[PDB]
């Protein structure tokens, strides 16, 4: 996965063209989710938490890199 | 290395002690402890956000202190409800548990004789207890007398219960409502086959809606039905009751009518407490944010363990907002009780403006009715005019006022909802007024409450006074009662 | 492949321009930044239409022609409301800021059939960083000056609204020129050239996209714009700061600010002008600290590989992708973004076009009023009075949301909460129209208000002045017909 | 002061500032100290009780509180 | 290999622009907007507990 991902990232970096929108594939919402319930599993037992949502992070919406702040708290111009 | 992660997530699965077709509270309990003692925190009854709160205090009470009345209250309510059930007793809604011990304390439903006046179908949304009468009635059941049922029924244990939501054996979600399957057939959706997203709205959307009952010539006597086919809003609900119905009266053939208001003349629309609807299209609702999502929230009550809370009640009851702080978890809890209130505050000034101007209307359409001097050539076609938009300007303000959220389930609709209301208000006084030639004016001059006082006190005993029923002059249009002493106290007869 | 940590600090990128302190000319600032140049330039498309906006100037009450002339969704009311007014004479839908200099050298608004133009210098406050100059060189004398002084003292794309309005000519830090809202912020205490990165990226905006007035001969500097916010930003607090703050000397009115009189109602009236600020403020998205440059300046990497912020300012709903939003709202699609705010606009237009129709009735019934030769009421006066404030109010209130181009959607509450108001208080002026003529003013507003009132669809300073043209709608008799004269100016040309 | 001290919470160590002066996660999720002043009992879920006490349920803390409360009142 | 632990848990250390006699609860405002805020919260009211 990280030399995939590594590869993909370096010629998107260097000859591909990226987009005024960076968003994560299918692939990369699914190892994350799955990696959300490694580290939270105790908190949910007990909850059909998983059945709700796709996503915890359609819960946690700020997880997800704190998307829903104005944008001077993000970002700026480039060098 | 090995995983440290032992213990792995699964979605759980139960298999309970219970029997297919139990409806006891109680019963659930012992398998259940800790869901059940969140839903018994519904049992509280003493506090009050700004405009909600479980004091079950009269909503057209702007007078007395609580528990009797509220700073926030609609004081022209009896005066638009004249003739029907809803001038007697009309509280705020309080916790689930008390569904049944509030019901057989209002004073809408008759007890001052045997009967009650009402059909059993008001212990629709009431008790899990419908299941067994319906399979035992069929179709019969809804047209009994609801006082038919009153001694046959644990005020405790079959209150709105877990039996309305969950399969008692496996746990899992159930519609056990009967109009809502009803509607869900009717759209082809398999009630057994729900996405659980879908699930946690229509679980409310079993009781949290507008209803009716059919007329003796519209299907099954008196079946509940939820009019939705023509979509969910007002102007749609307003439509499907252009169409499904069985008025007579000219002007009126084929509409329904759940009464005519007797000062007015007018053949009026009740709405209930339409929060399915309000909600599916607000801003929320749109994004598949849920009810479960707000008042069924996850607390971490059990050590650190998340349960659903089945406490249903306010969010704002909550001083950290809880429920609200994880989607928005960059706000802080009074930046958004604040954003709440922002709605709430103009929808409920709005609200009581819209009340007034209907009230106006509904005076202006009385005076209009029995005006002696010249009346214009196209004075019955214009009364119907007038009358039609008196009908339509209250239902509008009908489905935002019974609405429980105060503009908040859906910002945009309810004040959209407001406005047209007065439009159509207003409408209906410009017409009255063009029928008498203008005639009336000069009775439509003052302050609307003036002319037209709120009427703050009304129950089946006083409309016995015939002293009583002289105080207030749309008492006329009412007939005094006869002579009777109570004949139900609660559960028991006297 | 590479070491070092992130900065939480968020820098911004340090210029050093070859330009001098004063550079105001546009076209000084494209071989240092091409990119924000050239996305500046995509300004001057003007042909795309939205849903309820665009970039075609149509005539915004004009539902009955076609595209350039007209559109579907517009105000046909408006020259019947604006009667006696500049307005009445035209006022089109906005577009790109490269055109503003063009477009207001095109204005009926102005008098071009005269040398005075017949409105203050001040009209260029909000049209060009000459306003700098200006200033330097007349003092408080500026404002108060002809508009029309300045007409060819002027180049029409290289001093218009462009880079030196906003930015420092030299270090390219976030600025703001306009005299105005440096008043008001010096009345709060805040310090222009201190405040923080958020809040300049809603004032720069602010420095125009707002409601104001001019001060009238006796309220301090002669023709001066001022911003009323030191009540609030709401309709309720801007009505109540020209309660207390105005030269008006009609009784009942007395002491409280009037743009100008309704010839038809004798109505003193408040025009409302553009207020995106004051309504952003407080709706969903600016209480959150959302600024106009995050959705009207997002970051477009396009050119090249490196980001910048977009300079094209226009609609957000131009494109396909709403890119914008969804740098926030990554979990909804484009058409459901789309779809919530037409929720939002479709309701917000069609009650706007409602309280426009009461607002034209109340004109009436105060003129019927005025004019009614029955037995009056008692109190006759006091009525006309409370009629007249309450016409005044109501036109206040829907003119807020009208004039604001979001059609409601950088406050959806605010905006329909206050069109609501309109309407009870131009309803309240008829009933109290109908009071004090003891209702024998009734039996002329009886019908639909378009066959009472038509809309008026034809005005111009041209046309004022052929006097067959002036007996074509009832309502003309309340305005004079104007001397033949000839074209003076042709946008910048004397003729 | 002199109450609490000896307290069975003062006793160990347990500070007003603890209980009315407790963490809250209200920026975003980092702690600040609420400088809310007011009883502990207007929190429904009791949070400020709910580190020490995380195996008794809000509802039970509260309990608790007025089995004392009742008594003492009263007499 | 290196840890990701980059910020380290620190006691803060705070440095005002105020006074060494400033009173005013006002000019704590600009500083400690949250802690403000919080402390705002006293205006309530209208909540009884038993
Ligand atoms: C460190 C190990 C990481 C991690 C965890 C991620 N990146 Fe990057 N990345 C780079 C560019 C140019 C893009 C845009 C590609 C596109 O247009 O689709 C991305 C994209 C991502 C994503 C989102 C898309 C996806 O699903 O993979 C994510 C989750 C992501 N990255 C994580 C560029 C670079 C780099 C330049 C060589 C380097 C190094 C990284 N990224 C490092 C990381
Ligand atoms: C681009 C033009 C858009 C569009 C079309 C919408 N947004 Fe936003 N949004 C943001 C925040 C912080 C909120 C409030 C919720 C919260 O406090 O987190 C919203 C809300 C909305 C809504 C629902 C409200 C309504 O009145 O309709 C809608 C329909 C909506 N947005 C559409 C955050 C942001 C941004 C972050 C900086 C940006 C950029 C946008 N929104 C942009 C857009
Ligand atoms: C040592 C420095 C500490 C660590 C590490 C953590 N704490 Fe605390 N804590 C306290 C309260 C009253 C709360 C409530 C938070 C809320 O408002 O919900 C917390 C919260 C946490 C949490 C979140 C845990 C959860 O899921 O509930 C964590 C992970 C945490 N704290 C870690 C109280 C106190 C406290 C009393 C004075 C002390 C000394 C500490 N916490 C110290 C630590
Ligand atoms: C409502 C929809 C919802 C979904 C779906 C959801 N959560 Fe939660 N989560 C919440 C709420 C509400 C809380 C607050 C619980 C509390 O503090 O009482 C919470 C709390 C938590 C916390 C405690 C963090 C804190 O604030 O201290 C963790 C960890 C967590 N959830 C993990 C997850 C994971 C992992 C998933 C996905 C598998 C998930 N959640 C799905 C709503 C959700
Ligand atoms: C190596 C990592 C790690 C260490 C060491 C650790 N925690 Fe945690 N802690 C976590 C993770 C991961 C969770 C969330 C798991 C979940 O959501 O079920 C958590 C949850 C918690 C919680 C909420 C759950 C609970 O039981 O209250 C608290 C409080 C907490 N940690 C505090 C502590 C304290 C105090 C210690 C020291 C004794 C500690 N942590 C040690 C990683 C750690
Ligand atoms: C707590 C888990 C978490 C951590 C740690 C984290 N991210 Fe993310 N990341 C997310 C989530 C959640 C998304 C959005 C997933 C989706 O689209 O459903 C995301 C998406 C992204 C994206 C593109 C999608 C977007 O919304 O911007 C990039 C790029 C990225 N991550 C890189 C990083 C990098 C680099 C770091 C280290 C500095 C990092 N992430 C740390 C959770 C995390
Ligand atoms: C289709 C569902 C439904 C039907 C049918 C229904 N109700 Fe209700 N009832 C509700 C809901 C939901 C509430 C709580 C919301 C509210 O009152 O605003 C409620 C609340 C009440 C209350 C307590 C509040 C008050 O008014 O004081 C009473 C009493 C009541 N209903 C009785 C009745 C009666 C009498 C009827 C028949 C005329 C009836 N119900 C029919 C759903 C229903
Ligand atoms: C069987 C019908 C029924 C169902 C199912 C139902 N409700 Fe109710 N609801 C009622 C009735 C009846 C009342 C009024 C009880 C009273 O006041 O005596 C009520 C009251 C309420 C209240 C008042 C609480 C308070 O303390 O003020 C809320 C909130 C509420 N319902 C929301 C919900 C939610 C959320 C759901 C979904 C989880 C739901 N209801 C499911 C019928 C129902
Ligand atoms: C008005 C509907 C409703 C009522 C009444 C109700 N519940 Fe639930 N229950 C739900 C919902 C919604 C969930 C969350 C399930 C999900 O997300 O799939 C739930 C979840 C549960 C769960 C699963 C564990 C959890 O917390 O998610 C249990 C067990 C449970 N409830 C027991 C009960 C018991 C016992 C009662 C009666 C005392 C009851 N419920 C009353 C709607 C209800
Ligand atoms: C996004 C959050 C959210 C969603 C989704 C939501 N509600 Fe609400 N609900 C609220 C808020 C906030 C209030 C106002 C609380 C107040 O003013 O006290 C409220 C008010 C209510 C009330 C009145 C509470 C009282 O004290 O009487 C009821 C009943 C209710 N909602 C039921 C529902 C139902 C049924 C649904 C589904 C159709 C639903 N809610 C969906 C958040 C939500
Ligand atoms: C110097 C004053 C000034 C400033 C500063 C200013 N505006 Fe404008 N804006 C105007 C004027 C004047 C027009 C009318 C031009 C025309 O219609 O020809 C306009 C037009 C517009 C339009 C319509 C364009 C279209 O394509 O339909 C938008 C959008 C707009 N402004 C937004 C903004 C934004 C966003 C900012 C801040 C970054 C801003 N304005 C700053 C004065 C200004
Ligand atoms: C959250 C996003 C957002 C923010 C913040 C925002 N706007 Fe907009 N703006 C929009 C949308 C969406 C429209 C509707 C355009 C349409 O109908 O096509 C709009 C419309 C406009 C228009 C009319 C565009 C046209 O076609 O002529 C102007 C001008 C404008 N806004 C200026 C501003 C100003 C000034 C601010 C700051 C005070 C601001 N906006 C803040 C999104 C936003
Ligand atoms: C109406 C206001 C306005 C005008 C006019 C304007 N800018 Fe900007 N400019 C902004 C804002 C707001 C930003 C974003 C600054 C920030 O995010 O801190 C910005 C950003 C920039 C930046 C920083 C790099 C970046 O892309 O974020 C440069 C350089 C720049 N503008 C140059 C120009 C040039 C050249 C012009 C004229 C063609 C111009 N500006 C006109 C408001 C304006
Ligand atoms: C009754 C005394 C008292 C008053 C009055 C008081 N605080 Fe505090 N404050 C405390 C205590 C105790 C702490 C935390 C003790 C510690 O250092 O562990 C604290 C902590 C803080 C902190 C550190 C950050 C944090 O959340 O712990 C700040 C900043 C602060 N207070 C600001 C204020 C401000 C601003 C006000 C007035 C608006 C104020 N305080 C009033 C007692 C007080
Ligand atoms: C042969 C393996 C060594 C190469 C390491 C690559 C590191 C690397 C680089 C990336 O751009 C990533 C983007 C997303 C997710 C993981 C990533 N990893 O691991
Ligand atoms: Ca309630
Ligand atoms: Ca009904
Ligand atoms: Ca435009
Ligand atoms: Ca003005």
């Amino acid at each position: 996965f990280k030399a995939i991902a590594g590869a993909r990232d370096v010629y998107m970096n260097t000859l591909g063209h990226p987009g005024d929108l960076i968003l994560a594939g299918m692939e990369t919402k699914e190892v994350v989710n799955a990696n959300c319930k490694a580290c939270h599993t105790m908190t949910n037992v007990e909850v059909a938490s998983m059945e709700a949502k796709k996503y915890c992070t359609d819960c946690h919406r700020n997880v997800q890199h704190m998307r829903m702040k104005p944008i001077s708290t993000r970002e700026v111009a480039d060098e | 290395g090995c995983s440290d992660v032992s213990t792995e997530l699964k979605t759980p699965v139960y298999k309970t002690k219970l029997t297919a077709e139990e409806i006891r509270n109680s019963a659930f309990k012992p398998e259940f402890p800790k869901q059940y003692a969140s839903y018994e925190r519904n049992d509280e009854t003493t506090v009050m956000t700004e405009y909600k709160g479980s004091v079950p205090f009269n909503k057209n009470d702007n007078v007395n202190p609580l528990p009797e009345g509220y700073r926030h209250a609609q004081p022209y309510l009896k005066n638009l409800w004249l003739g029907y059930p809803f001038m007697y007793e009309y509280r705020e809604a309080r916790g689930h548990t008390y569904a049944i011990q509030d019901f057989l304390h209002i004073d809408r439903i008759n007890r001052y004789a045997e009967k009650g006046g009402l059909p059993a179908t008001c212990w629709n949304c009431k008790t899990p207890k419908m299941m067994e009468w319906v399979k035992e009635s069929g179709d019969g059941f809804w047209a009994k007398d609801v006082n038919e049922f009153r001694d046959k029924i644990d005020m405790k244990d079959h209150t709105i219960g877990c039996a309305t939501c969950h399969d008692p054996q496996t746990m899992e979600l159930r519609i056990t409502s009967v109009p809502l399957t009803d509607y869900l057939v009717s759209q082809g959706k398999d009630p057994k086959k729900l996405p659980r997203n879908e699930m946690r709205a229509l679980v409310c959307g079993q009781c949290h809606v507008e209803y009716y009952f059919n007329g003796p010539t519209m299907g099954v006597n008196k079946k509940p039905v939820f009019p939705w086919a023509e979509g969910f809003d007002p102007a749609d609900m307003y439509r499907y009751y252009d169409k499904h119905g069985d008025l007579q009266v000219k002007g009126f053939e084929g509409k329904f009518a759940d009464w005519t208001h007797p000062a007015s003349k007018t053949p009026m629309i009740k709405a209930q407490h339409p929060e399915y609807e309000t909600w599916i299209n607000g801003t929320h609702g749109a994004a598949g944010v849920t009810c479960a999502d707000c008042h069924m929230s996850y607390t971490r009550s059990d050590d650190k363990k998340k349960i659903s809370s089945h406490w249903w009640t306010s969010p704002m009851k909550d001083p950290e907002m809880r429920a609200c702080r994880q989607c928005h978890s960059d706000k802080t809890p009074d930046y958004l009780k604040s954003r709440v209130l922002f709605t709430q505050k103009r929808t409920f000034d709005l609200l009581l403006a819209a009340q007034e101007v209907s009230v106006k209307a509904h005076e202006a359409v009385r005076l209009a009715n029995e005006y002696q001097g010249a009346k214009a050539a196209g004075y019955d076609d214009l009364m119907i005019q007038a009358r039609e938009m008196v009908r339509k300007g209250q239902f509008f303000w009908d489905y935002v006022s019974a609405e429980n959220s105060v503009g908040f389930h859906n910002p945009a609709k309810a004040l959209d909802t407001l406005a047209q209301s007065q439009q159509f208000s207003q409408k209906a006084i410009d017409l009255a007024m063009e029928a008498t030639q203008y005639g009336i004016g000069k009775d439509l001059s003052g302050d609307i409450k003036t002319i037209v006082p709120p009427i703050l006190k009304m129950n089946r005993k006083l409309q016995q006074d015939p002293e009583f029923m002289k105080t207030h002059k749309w008492f006329q249009y009412l007939p005094v009662l006869p002579k009777a002493d109570q004949v139900w106290d609660g559960q028991k007869r006297l």
